[PDB]
C-alpha cells in the first residue's frame, strides 16, 4: 500500500514542505534521512539507511524550489525529484499550458514512471496545487491530463486551494480558477477544497493567533492530510484506504468537491480547560465556525459525510454521537441517504510540532463531506468571471500566448452546466 | 543594525501591551501556570484506554 | 555520519532492496556458505 | 476534630488577610507622604524664586 | 478599546491641554520622556484609551494641537512633558485670527481645516472602536472658537454614532478679556447647541474665586486655574481608564444627565479643595466631600446654582468608599433641600464610583450639575450682543469678510429661545 | 442534575465573584482550580485534576471581566466561558436589547448550547442580572427570550435585583425596570426580587456594619443562592429539587414573584452570646427587619412560603415552629389556600468565608415567599414611570436607537394589567 506525492505551483510546494517535516516527525526520522514497516506508503528506503520519500517538487520559479535546497532538509529529498525549471508562467493559464508546459511535462512524468515502477502496491496519487496561480494551475492541468492517459484507473486525490471570496492576493485569479476546473472535473477523482479566508478565521478564533503567517496555516493543512492517510499508515480498529473515498463519497462522476474540517484545533490553555471527549468534537466539526471553507452548510443540504478519528476513541460514543447528530434537526441530509456517514477509527494520536501551537490531544477528528454549498461556490466564481470578461479585460494576454476565445466560452458554460447539476442533484 | 540593539528593543518595548497580544507566530500566552505534567509528557483531555 | 559515506543500520548491513557500501570486502560466496552464514541477500523484506 | 480543624483554618484566614491590608495602607500612607512632600519642594522653590 | 481622541484650540485650549497631558501622564506614571516607570500594574491596562506605542516603550498621546500663532506651540514645547507630543500633531496655521470669529470660521479655517481633518481622520481609523473626541478650547478668542467650531461641524458631519465633549469657557464681563467676547460667544454657542453633543462650561471668573476663597492662594497664575480644569477632565474620565464598583462611561453620564437633546450645558465642580494652612486639620469623610461639592461656592460657573433649579446631576467618586454613605449622603441633599431640584423626576442624582484616587489624595470627588441657572450666563451674554448689535458696533470686520446679518438675527433666535426653554422647565 | 448559571452586567458577574469565591470554599478547590462528587452539580472535571464551573460571565464592556480574567481566579474560570463585548449599553434598554445584542447574543447563546450538551441531567438555567442597567436589562431580556425559544420546558431561576423606591443611583432605570419586566413576565419561570435598601438595612441592623460597600451585599446573597441550592448538592433529610419551587410557589402562570429572605444574619460576637435554636429563627426569618425586599408584608397576604433548613436541625421543631407561625395572627395568609408551606431540611451547616463578617453557624433558614406586597411595589415603580414618560423625558435616547412609543405604551398597561392582577388574586 503505497502512495506518492506531487506538488505544483508556488503554494502546493510550500504546503507539502509543512507536510513533510509532519511526517518525518510522525515516523521519527531525523532531518539527515536515517532512523536511529509502516513508514513504507510515504518513504521508500535505499541508499544507505535513508528513507527518501516518494514525491516530486515540481515549479517552474527556481527562488522556492532552491530555498527548499539550501534548507534544513538538504539530504531528504532525491536531488533529481525537485524539478525546477528558469523562468515563471506568471499567474497566466496559458503560458504554463501551453508555452512552458510543453517542456516541462514530459521529464516531469517521465520521472513520476520511474517513481512509480520502483514502486510495488502503488494506492494512487495525491497532488497539491492551488488553481488560482499560473504554473499550479495551468501545468497542474496538464500535469493530471497526462496522468489520466498514463494511468487512468488509479485515484487520484486533489487537495486544491482556492481563492476566497473578499481575501484575495491576484486579479486575473477568475479567469485561472475557471480555465483549471474545466480539467479538474474530468481528471480528478476527488477533489478537496480549501480556501483561505476560513483558516484565517480559524487562526484567529480557536487557535487565537493573530498574526498568522503563511506556515501555520500549511501547519495545520498538513495535520488535516496526515489525518486522512494515518489509516493506511497505522493499524487501526476500524480503518479505511484511499479507496473508499472514490466510492462512498462520489454518488455521480461529476460531483467530488469535498468540504474539510479538523478537530479540535485548540491552544494550550483551551486544552487545560476544555475537557476533550468524542460528543463534543464530534459536534465541533460540524459548525462552520470549524470547516476548511468559507461557506455556509445551512444553506445547503449533505449529501455523505466521513469522519476519520484517530487517537483514543472507542467505537461505542462515536455510533452514540453520531446518531446524536442525525437525530438533530438543525443540518439536513438529502433524501437519498439514510445512511449519510462513514466513520473511520485509527489508534495512534496526533502528533506535536515544536513551534506549532497545537497541544497534545488524546483525540482529533477529520470531516470529509459533500454538500452543495460547493455549488454555490462555483456561482460565486462565475459570476465574477463574467463581469471581468464582459469587458474582455485581460484577455489578450492569453490570445497573445496562443489560446482564443473558444475555450473561454466553453469553459463558462461547463460552470454553467456544472450548476445545474447542482441544483438538479440537491432537489 | 546589530544582534545586540535589535534584541535590545525587543526586550524595550516588551512592556507594550500589543506586543503581548500579537507575538508574529506565538499567539496569546495568558501567563498561566499549568501542572508541570500536561505540556510534554501527558496529554490534554480525558483519557481512557483502549488499547 | 557524514553524507559521503554511507548511512547504514547495523542490523541491515547487506540486503538487497538497501546497499550502496560493500558489507564486507574479498569475501567469497562459497566460503560463506561453507562457513554455513545465510546469504545476507535472501533475506526477506515488507 | 473536622470542625476543630476548620476554625484552625479560619483563624489562619483571619491573620493573613490582616496582614494584607496592613501592608496596602502603609504602601497607600507612603504615596501620600511623597506626594506632600513634593508639594512642600514646590511652595519652597517659589519663595527661593521671589527672593 | 474605548478610544479617546484630544482636540486643542486656541491660547487657552493649548495651555489647558499641556497642563491636562501633565496631570494624565502623572496620572499613568509616565516619564516626560515617554517611558512607563510606575508602580502599580493597574496602570498598564487602560492607557490605550490615552496613548499610542510608537517604539521602545514610547507612549505618544493621542492629541491634535491646533492654532493660528506660534507663540503657543513655542510654550507648548518649551514646559516639561512637552517633548512627548508626536511632532506631525503640530498641524499649524501661519498668519493668525486674532479675536476675528469670521476670519477663524471663513478666512483661515478653509485652508488649516483640511489638514486638521486629515489628521485627526488618520488618528480616529489609527484606533479600532472609538469613544468620542474631546475638545478644549474657547468662546472668546477667534482661532479657538471659530476654527475650533468648524472643526466640531466637520467632524460630527462624519463620524455621527461618536461622543464629544467641549470643555469651553465662555466670557464674564468682571473678567472680560476683549471686547468682541460677545460676538464670538454668541455665534459659537449657536452652532454648539446644534452640533456638540454635550458642553461643560467654564469661566475663569469662577475660578479666580475658589483660587481666592478656597484655595486662598496669593498669586493666581494660569497655571494653577489650568491645574484646577485638567484636575476636572481626568476626573471625568477616569471610570474608562480604572475599573471600579460602579463604572459610568461617557454615554452613560451623558444619557443620565440629558433629558431633552437641547439641554447639555452643564456646570462642574471638583473636590476637595483646601488651602495648604489648613489642608490638615480636616477629616476625609464621604459627608466632608459631599458638603464641599454642594456648595455654591464651588462651582465653577459664574452662575449661582441656588438661583434655579437643577435638572439632573452627578457625582464621580474616587477612592476606596462605602457606597450606602455615597447614597444616602445623596438622598439626604436631595431630601433636605427640595426645592432647588425639580419634581417631575424623582432621584435626580446619578452616582458612580472608582477604586483610583487621584495622585495625592485619598478620596475625590466630580460634580456635573445640568441645572437651569445656566440661562443667567446666557441672557447675561445676549444683553451685550443686542447692546452691541443694535447700532452695528464692530459690526464691519465681520460683514466685509463673508458674514452677513441674517446670522446675527438667527445666533440672537438660537440664544433667545433656548434661554426662553431653560426658563420654560424652570 | 446540573444546573448552569449565568451571569449578565455589572452587578451580575460581581454576585458571581462572589458566588464562586463561596462554592469554592464550599467543596474545598482551591482558586487555581484542582483540590488539594458533590461538587459535580457545578464544576465538571477535565481531564486530570482540574474543575472548570458551568457558568457564563458576560458584559459589554471589558473593565469589570479582565479585572476577573486578572483577579485572583485567573486559573478557575474557562478562557472563553468569560464573554466581553466592546462597548457599554450605557444604561440603555434599546441600545443593550437591539443594537448590540444583536452582536453579543449569538455568541453567548451558541456557547451555553456546548455547556449544555457537556451536560448530562441538566435542572435548569439561573440567571443573575440587575434590572436598573442597561446591559442586565436590555440584552438580559433578550438572551432570556431566545433561551425560551431554545429549550422552553426547562426551568430558569430569575435572581433579578431591582432599584429601591428611594436609595437609587441611576435615573432612567423606571424605563429601563419596565420594559425588562414586561418580558420578565412571560420568560421567566421563578423571578426573586433582591433590593439594595434592605441588604443595606440588614447590614446595619444585624451585621452593625455602618459602612458596607457591594462586597458585603453580594457575600449574603451567595449566602442565599448556595442555600436553595444545597439541597441539590448534598443529600439531607428532606430535600428539594429546582422543580418545586415551579409547582409549589407559582400559584398562576404570571404570578411569580417571590419575596426572599434570610436567617440568622448574626455577627462573630452575637453568636458566641445568642442561643441559636429552630423556633427564634424561623420566627426572625418573617419579620420586615430582615426580608431582602423593602416592602411591608403586613400589609400583604401570603400565598405560599417555603422554607430552606440548614445544618444540626431535626423535622420535629421545624414543625412545631411553622405551627406556632400558622397559629399567630400578626401575620395572615390567603383563603386561596389553607397550606401555605413547604419545608426543607439539609444536613450541611453553612460554610464560612475569611473575612466575612458573618460567624459559623450551626442552622439556618431561606425563606422564599410569594405575598401581595410585591403587586405593591410595581404600582410604586410604577407611579415614578409615569411621572416622567408624561413629560416625554428622556424618550429620544431609545428613539434614536430605533425603537418607539408603543413599547413604552403596551409595556405600561402591561405593567397595569399585572397589578389587576395582583388586586384581584389578593381579594
Ligand atoms: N494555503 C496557502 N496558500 C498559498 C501559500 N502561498 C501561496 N498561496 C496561494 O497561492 C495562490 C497563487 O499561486 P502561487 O502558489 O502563489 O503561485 P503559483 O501557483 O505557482 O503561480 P505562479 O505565481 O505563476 O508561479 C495565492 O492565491 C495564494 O493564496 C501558502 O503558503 N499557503
Ligand atoms: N446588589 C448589588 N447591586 C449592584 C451591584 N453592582 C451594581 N449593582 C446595581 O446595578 C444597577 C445598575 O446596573 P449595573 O449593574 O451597575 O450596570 P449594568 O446592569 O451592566 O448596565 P450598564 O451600566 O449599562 O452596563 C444599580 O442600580 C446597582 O444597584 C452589586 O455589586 N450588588
Ligand atoms: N484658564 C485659562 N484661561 C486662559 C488662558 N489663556 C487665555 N485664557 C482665556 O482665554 C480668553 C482669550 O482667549 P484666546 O487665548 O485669545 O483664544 P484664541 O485667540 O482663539 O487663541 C481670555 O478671556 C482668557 O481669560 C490660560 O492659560 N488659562
Ligand atoms: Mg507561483
Ligand atoms: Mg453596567
Amino acid at each position: 500500500r503505497e502512495v506518492i506525492s506531487i506538488h505544483i505551483g508556488q503554494a502546493g510546494i510550500q504546503v507539502g514542505n509543512a507536510c513533510w517535516e509532519l511526517y518525518c516527525l510522525e515516523h521519527g526520522i531525523q532531518p539527515d534521512g536515517q532512523m536511529p514497516d509502516a513508514f513504507n506508503t510515504f518513504f521508500s528506503e535505499t541508499g544507505a539507511g535513508k528513507h527518501v520519500p516518494r514525491c516530486i517538487f515540481l515549479d517552474l520559479e527556481p527562488t522556492v524550489v532552491d530555498e527548499v535546497r539550501t534548507g534544513t532538509y538538504r539530504q531528504l529529498f532525491h536531488p533529481e525529484q525537485l524539478i525546477s525549471g528558469k523562468e515563471d508562467a506568471a499567474n497566466n493559464f496559458a503560458r504554463g499550458h501551453y508555452t512552458i508546459g510543453k517542456e516541462i511535462v514530459d521529464l516531469a512524468l517521465d520521472r513520476i514512471r520511474k517513481l512509480a515502477d520502483n514502486c510495488t502496491g502503488l494506492q494512487g496519487f495525491l497532488v497539491f496545487n492551488a488553481v488560482g496561480g499560473g504554473t499550479g494551475s495551468g501545468l497542474g492541468s496538464l500535469l493530471l491530463e497526462r496522468l489520466s492517459v498514463d494511468y487512468g484507473k488509479k485515484s487520484k486525490l486533489g487537495f486544491t486551494v482556492y481563492p476566497s471570496p473578499q481575501v484575495s492576493t491576484a486579479v486575473v485569479e477568475p479567469y485561472n480558477s475557471v480555465l483549471s476546473t474545466h480539467s479538474l472535473l474530468e481528471h480528478t477523482d476527488v477533489a478537496v477544497m480549501l480556501d483561505n479566508e476560513a483558516i484565517y478565521d480559524i487562526c484567529r478564533r480557536s487557535l487565537d493567533i493573530e498574526r498568522p503567517t503563511y506556515t501555520n496555516l500549511n501547519r495545520l493543512i498538513a495535520q488535516v492530510i496526515s489525518s486522512l492517510t494515518a489509516s493506511l499508515r497505522f493499524d487501526g480498529a476500524l480503518n479505511v484506504d484511499i479507496t473508499e473515498f472514490q466510492t462512498n463519497l462520489v454518488p455521480y462522476p461529476r460531483i467530488h468537491f469535498m468540504l474539510s474540517s479538523y478537530a479540535p484545533i485548540i491552544s494550550a490553555e483551551k486544552a487545560y480547560h476544555e475537557q476533550l471527549s468524542v460528543a463534543e468534537i464530534t459536534n465541533a466539526a460540524f459548525e462552520p465556525a470549524s470547516m476548511m471553507v468559507k461557506c455556509d452548510p445551512r444553506h445547503g443540504k449533505y449529501m455523505a459525510c466521513c469522519l476519520m478519528y484517530r487517537g483514543d476513541v472507542v467505537p461505542k460514543d462515536v455510533n452514540a454521537s453520531v446518531a446524536t447528530i442525525k437525530t438533530k434537526r438543525t443540518i439536513q441530509f438529502v433524501d437519498w441517504c439514510p445512511t449519510g456517514f462513514k466513520c473511520g477509527i485509527n489508534y495512534q494520536p496526533p502528533t506535536v510540532v515544536p513551534g506549532g501551537d497545537l497541544a497534545k490531544v488524546q483525540r482529533a477528528v477529520c470531516m470529509i463531506s459533500n454538500s452543495t454549498a460547493i455549488g454555490e461556490i462555483f456561482s460565486r466564481l462565475d459570476h465574477k468571471f463574467d463581469l471581468m470578461y464582459a469587458k474582455r479585460a485581460f484577455v489578450h494576454w492569453y490570445v497573445g500566448e496562443g489560446m482564443e476565445e473558444g475555450e473561454f466560452s466553453e469553459a463558462r458554460e461547463d460552470l454553467a452546466a456544472l450548476e445545474k447539476d447542482f441544483e438538479e442533484v440537491g432537489a | 543594525d546589530s544582534e545586540l540593539a535589535r534584541w535590545k528593543l525587543e526586550q524595550a518595548e516588551g512592556v507594550y501591551a500589543s506586543a503581548q497580544r500579537e507575538p508574529l507566530g506565538a499567539g496569546y500566552v495568558r501567563g498561566h501556570r499549568l501542572p508541570e505534567g500536561l505540556g510534554s509528557e501527558r496529554p490534554f483531555g480525558v483519557t481512557y484506554d483502549a488499547r | 555520519p557524514t553524507p559521503w559515506m554511507d548511512h547504514t543500520a547495523p542490523t541491515a548491513r547487506g540486503r538487497f532492496w538497501v546497499g550502496t557500501a560493500p558489507h564486507v570486502a574479498h569475501d567469497t560466496i562459497t566460503h560463506s556458505t561453507l562457513r554455513s552464514e545465510p546469504l545476507e541477500f535472501q533475506q526477506r523484506c515488507p | 476534630e473536622i470542625a476543630d480543624r476548620m476554625y484552625e483554618k479560619v483563624k489562619r484566614e483571619m491573620e493573613a488577610e490582616m496582614a494584607r491590608r496592613e501592608e496596602e495602607e502603609e504602601l497607600i500612607n507612603m504615596l501620600r507622604q511623597e506626594e506632600l512632600e513634593a508639594k512642600r519642594r514646590q511652595e519652597d522653590e517659589d519663595r527661593k524664586r521671589k527672593a | 478599546m474605548r478610544e479617546i481622541v484630544h482636540i486643542q484650540g486656541g491660547q487657552c485650549g493649548n495651555q489647558i491641554g499641556a497642563k491636562f497631558w501633565e496631570v494624565v501622564s502623572d496620572e499613568h506614571g509616565i516619564d516626560p520622556t515617554g517611558t512607563y516607570h510606575g508602580d502599580s500594574d493597574l496602570q498598564l491596562e487602560r492607557i490605550n484609551v490615552y496613548f499610542n506605542e510608537a517604539t521602545g516603550g514610547r507612549y505618544v498621546p493621542r492629541a491634535i494641537l491646533m492654532d493660528l500663532e506660534p507663540g503657543t506651540m513655542d510654550s507648548v514645547r518649551s514646559g516639561p512633558y512637552g517633548q512627548i507630543f508626536r511632532p506631525d500633531n503640530f498641524v499649524f496655521g501661519q498668519t493668525g485670527a486674532g479675536n476675528n470669529w469670521a476670519k477663524g470660521h471663513y478666512t483661515e479655517g478653509a485652508e488649516l481645516i483640511d489638514s486638521v481633518l486629515d489628521v485627526v481622520r488618520k488618528e480616529a481609523e489609527s484606533c479600532d472602536c472609538l469613544q468620542g473626541f474631546q475638545v478644549c478650547h474657547s468662546l472668546g478668542g477667534g482661532t479657538g472658537s471659530g476654527m475650533g467650531t468648524l472643526l466640531i461641524s466637520k467632524i460630527r458631519e462624519e463620524y455621527p454614532d461618536r461622543m464629544m465633549l467641549t470643555f469651553s469657557v465662555v466670557p464674564s464681563p468682571k473678567v472680560s478679556d476683549t471686547v468682541v467676547e460677545p460676538y464670538n460667544a454668541t455665534l459659537s454657542v449657536h452652532q454648539l447647541v446644534e452640533n456638540a453633543d454635550e458642553c461643560m462650561v467654564l469661566d475663569n471668573e469662577a475660578l479666580y474665586d475658589i483660587c481666592f476663597r478656597t484655595l486662598k492662594l496669593t498669586t493666581p497664575t494660569f497655571g494653577d486655574l489650568n491645574h484646577l480644569i485638567s484636575a476636572v477632565m481626568s476626573g471625568i474620565t477616569c471610570c474608562l481608564r480604572f475599573p471600579g464598583q460602579l463604572n459610568a462611561d461617557l454615554r452613560k453620564l451623558a444619557v443620565n444627565l440629558i433629558p431633552f437633546p437641547r439641554l447639555h450645558f452643564f456646570m462642574v465642580g471638583f473636590t476637595p479643595l483646601t488651602s495648604r494652612g489648613s489642608q490638615q486639620y480636616r477629616a476625609l469623610t464621604v459627608p466632608e466631600l459631599t458638603q464641599q461639592m454642594w456648595d455654591a461656592k464651588n462651582m465653577m460657573c459664574a452662575a449661582d446654582p441656588r438661583h434655579g433649579r437643577y435638572l439632573t446631576a452627578s457625582a464621580l467618586f474616587r477612592g476606596r468608599m462605602s457606597t450606602k454613605e455615597v447614597d444616602e449622603q445623596m438622598l439626604n441633599v436631595q431630601n433636605k433641600n427640595s426645592s432647588y431640584f425639580v419634581e417631575w423626576i424623582p432621584n435626580n442624582v446619578k452616582s458612580s464610583v472608582c477604586d483610583i484616587p487621584p495622585k495625592g489624595l485619598k478620596m475625590s470627588a466630580t460634580f456635573i450639575g445640568n441645572s437651569t441657572a445656566i440661562q443667567e450666563m446666557f441672557k447675561r451674554v445676549s444683553e451685550q450682543f443686542t447692546a452691541m448689535f443694535r447700532r452695528k458696533a464692530f459690526l464691519h470686520w465681520y460683514t466685509g469678510e463673508g458674514m452677513d446679518e441674517m446670522e446675527f438675527t438667527e445666533a440672537e433666535s438660537n440664544m433667545n429661545d433656548l434661554v426662553s426653554e431653560y426658563q420654560q422647565y424652570q
